[PDB]
RNA sequence: ACUUCUCCUGCACCUUAUGAGAAACCAAAGUCUUUGGGUUCUGGGGGGAGUAUGGUCGCAAGGCUGAAACUUAAAGGAAUU
RNA sequence: AGUGAUUGGAUGAUAGGAAUCCAAACCCCUUUCAGAGUAACAAUUGGAGGGCAAGUCUGGUGCCAGCAGCCGCGGUAAUUCCAGCUCCAAUAGCGUAUAUUAAAGUUGUUGCAGUUAAAAAGCUCGUAGUUGGAUUUCUGCUGGAAGGCCAAUUCUAGCAUCCUUCUGGACUUUUACUUUGAGAAAAUUAGAGUGUUUCAAGCAGGCUUGUCGCCUUGAAUACUCAGCAUGGAAUAAUAAGA
């Protein structure tokens, strides 16, 4: 009845059990500090939208007015998102993307890359416990993905102990208790 | 071989609809006999009453007595034999006790060790797994 | 199959076997913390009995 | 291990270090009869990269004779260094490890170069089967098709390995016939990759240079024992 | 049906010529019995 | 087989059979390469030659020699 | 009438294939994943069954057309020891 | 770099306020007094012979009970049953049943098969149906407008004997075919733009001590056999034969 669209962000692979596949996915969990195999398949699916878009465009012709429009819009996203570097703007380059390029751009890594978090796991806990101001307002969610002008901007939230606020609750219990 | 020519739509189209019926799986779908056949009504599950407790023996090589139940579907009062999964549980059934029946998972046909296509999912609504587990 | 196979022995081995309780042990980690442990112990068969 | 005594003209030349690399041998189409020739080119560290061997399958074979049955083991082994070099070899023997030794030797002896292409635009090292190439072996048709970059390899797990050992990054596999018989399937995939150089494009319409053979230019060494 | 194979006899069997005849006698009988009940 | 700007990618180029103009692969062990030596006036002489190559596809027909006549009629030194 | 030689049109035969096939074998079973010259008929695991019922031809014997319930993990092909 | 309950100090689940929301309650978002040390605030669901990732472990049972989608385990040493321990897979989800789609080049237009595996009517005639040989203004030079790129590629006028009734349409047998164009509701679908905190979404927003606020604000665009229209030299039907 209600006019609300909805979609599925991921889908499971055809083979359940392959030692080639399970090993290479487990590295991506171990590097970037992920909860479960759905978080990989999300990005697996998200790439294949962008990849199948370029695969459709690249078959045609460089002077065709569909490709010059829809290509330049797609390349703007990859430059904005910090996914493809700006030195190469060819549509061909989008194909040479991998899942490691997307997973380095999410906020788990860009905290750690920043280095405030120290360790991949710690960085996820800092995000979820209401620290880390991205731009103007604070962000609670690991799978954010940063737009490259915004990346310098990540900093501890004004509120909170790292930030310069009330020291949570447990430090007060020690301080008032003593 | 085939007719390739541009105006040969009828011969191509007619040959499929005729020779689709040569498939075994196509006939089980598309004939009218699906609705009369089965004790189920083209349905996933069906309740019934356990008229009798029964025992049947698996065909060689395997030998044993498998412990199944004869049931009458409420809608059609059609008798069927439903296997009881797991150790024991025969005690649990009680003659005249309503039992849910589910497909054996082979689309009728037969399972493993004779002529039984159904499994009793629940007894009195309790379900078999809860009791065997005892949870 | 023959109908007159007897139903006396039903629930032999469930009733036969010796009962034994589960041991109390410290809980495993779950979710992300589980996948941390599985990552490390492989890269620094998996079940090898004596 | 170990200093083998080369036998034949090719064996003598390689140990000395006169023939530079295996593309010179493949040009004039000369049969490499010892595996010690091909062991020389793929040196550890130096090879870039060393040849890699994986055992595809082990199958017990039995012959019913007189009283009792005799069983031998047939070992399929593919071997390759990523970067266009691949091979495929089989041997049977009474023990398992003795089969795999000789299977790896046979795999190295049947080592075949694989040309590789681009699918449309052509920048930055080739990554694909350069056209639609079929191979057959014993009621197993296999068809390798170029895919865009990053496509990866689409095919059976067996398919991924021995295209992997070639260095082909991207593919679309089809496979008619009984792919259950892995002995025929590997040979079908292998004889597809063997035909890549054999296929004539408009890139290779220019008439050939005709250099001297390695048998020609090092004749005076092969005079003396 | 059977068509061409009809008599393949790949493995120990009754023999087709005999089988066809046996079924004919069963069938012929079916007729008079069905005409008797008219 | 080029890419971007120059750089003939791939390793080596298969010889093309003279009789058919079809490429000779790596594992065709029935392939041939003949050298036929030239002569000076009142020769004598060798070392300058016409090279010529032909595949095992052509040879197993029996059509090696009939094509090899044609390939050294046009050079000069036969008169068929 | 016979000898030598060429032409079409017949029934075949021998030899061989980087042509094909699962193989046996095949101048067609070749030119088919490098897949499209034109067209007719037939088949879709093995039984049940060329049975049942209905139709139609037949003086009959039977012919042509022709199901289902239930049943079953193999039937079948070519070569090897 | 991993382990080791060896101690060690550093956010919301919850319960109640505040304001906000709401027609009136309520939830979200804010901020608040309490609020975790086996973090007892305790993650389960299916498996561990093969296919299928993961134990020739240890007890009990002895073709029994039972497992088992298929192949197969059990007849007194069970890598499959019933348990324990350990490990694997997915994870706030996971298993089962029925129908359906891919896998199925196992319905095959693209694209199968028919000597022996399933299958060429015993053989000729034959009406629709399907499919039908070659052949009828081709070549050349001189412009013109564009045109990508450090002259090619388009389109177009002439001249080799090329209409005219007028001042754009009439004639060129007729269609199919192809091209461009009309008209065809949105939602859904692809898709332009935009940090709903991310995201599924949504169609909003964004600048700024300025006040007739501004961005003469955005919410693009595609898609929708038969029918109507049109440029065109091939191909194929079809017509004919002053």
């Amino acid at each position: 009845k209600s006019y609300r669209t909805y979609s599925k962000t991921a889908r499971s692979p055809k083979r359940p059990f392959e030692k080639e596949r399970l090993d290479q996915e487990m590295k991506l969990l171990g590097e970037y500090g992920l909860k479960n195999k759905r978080e990989v398949w999300r990005v697996q699916y998200a790439l294949a939208k962008i990849r199948s878009a370029a695969r459709e465009l690249l078959t045609l012709e460089e002077k065709d007015p569909r490709r010059v429009f829809q290509g330049t819009a797609l390349l703007r996203r990859m430059v904005r998102l910090g996914l493809l570097g700006e030195s190469e703007q060819k549509l061909d380059y989008v194909l040479g993307l991998t899942v490691a390029k997307f997973l380095e751009r999410r906020l788990q890594t860009k905290v750690f890359k920043l280095g405030l978090a120290k360790s991949i796991h710690h960085a996820r806990v800092l995000i979820r416990q209401r620290h880390i101001r991205v731009g103007k307002h604070i962000v609670d969610i690991p799978s954010f993905m940063v737009r490259v002008d915004s990346e310098k901007h990540v900093d501890y939230a004004i509120t909170s102990p790292f930030g310069g606020g009330r020291p949570g609750r447990v430090k007060r219990r020690s301080l008032k208790g003593g | 071989g085939k007719p390739n020519g541009i105006r040969t739509a009828r011969k191509l189209r007619s040959r499929r609809r005729v020779q689709k019926w040569a498939d075994k799986t196509y006939k089980k779908a598309h004939l009218g006999t699906r609705w009369k056949a089965n004790p189920f009504g083209g349905s996933s599950h069906a309740k019934g009453i356990v008229v009798e407790k029964l025992g049947i023996e698996a065909k060689q090589p395997n030998s044993a007595i498998r412990k199944c139940v004869r049931v009458q579907l409420i809608k059609n009062g059609k008798k069927i034999t439903a296997f009881v999964p797991r150790d024991g549980s025969l005690n649990y059934i009680d003659e005249n006790d309503e039992v849910l029946v589910a497909g054996f998972g082979r689309s009728g046909h037969a399972v493993g060790d004779p002529g039984v296509r159904f499994k009793v999912v629940k007894v009195a609504g309790a379900s078999l797994l809860a009791l065997f587990k005892e949870k | 199959g023959k109908v007159h196979g007897s139903l006396a022995r039903a629930g032999k081995v469930k009733n036969q076997t010796p009962k034994v309780a589960k041991k109390e042990k410290k809980k495993p980690p779950t979710g992300r913390a589980k996948k941390r442990q599985q990552f490390n112990r492989r890269f620094t068969g998996p079940n090898a009995q004596t | 291990l170990k200093d083998w005594v080369p036998i034949t003209k090719l064996g003598r030349l390689v140990r000395d270090g006169k023939i530079s690399s295996i593309e010179e041998i493949y040009l004039f189409s000369l049969p490499i009869k010892e595996y010690q020739i091909i062991d020389h080119f793929f040196q550890p560290g130096n090879c870039a990269a060393p040849l890699k061997d994986d055992v595809m399958k082990i199958m017990p074979v039995q012959k019913q004779t007189r009283a009792g049955q005799r069983t031998r083991f047939k070992a399929f082994v593919a071997v390759g260094d990523s970067n266009g070099h691949c091979g495929l070899g089989v041997k049977c023997a009474k023990e398992v490890a003795t089969a795999i030794r000789g299977a790896i030797i046979a795999a190295k002896l049947s080592l075949v170069p694989v040309r590789r292409g681009y699918w449309g635009n052509k920048i930055g090292e080739p990554h694909t089967v350069p056209m639609k190439v079929s191979g057959r072996c014993g009621s197993v048709r296999v068809r390798l098709i170029p895919a865009p970059r990053g496509t990866h390899i689409v095919g059976a797990p067996t398919t991924k390995k021995i295209l992997g050992f070639a260095g082909i990054k991207d593919c679309f596999s089809n496979s008619k016939g009984s792919t259950k018989t892995r002995g025929n399937f590997m040979k079908a995939l292998f004889d597809a990759l063997s035909q890549t150089y054999g296929y004539l494009t408009p890139e290779l319409w220019t008439p050939t240079v005709y250099t001297k053979s390695p048998y020609q230019e090092w004749s005076d060494y092969l005079a003396r024992t | 049906a059977h068509g061409a194979s009809r008599y393949k006899k790949a493995r120990a069997k009754m023999r087709w010529k005999w089988k066809k005849k046996r079924t004919r006698r069963l069938q012929r009988k079916r007729r008079k019995m069905r005409q008797r009940s008219r | 087989m080029q890419n971007d700007e120059g750089r003939i990618v791939d390793l080596y180029i298969p010889r093309k059979c003279s009789a058919t103009g079809r490429l000779i692969p790596a594992k065709e062990h029935g392939a041939v390469q003949i050298n036929v030596g030239q002569v000076d006036e009142h020769g004598r002489y060798t070392g300058e030659y016409h090279a010529v190559a032909i595949s095992g596809a052509v040879r197993q027909r029996g059509e090696s020699d009939a094509c090899l006549n044609r390939l050294m009629h046009e050079k000069g030194l036969l008169s068929f």
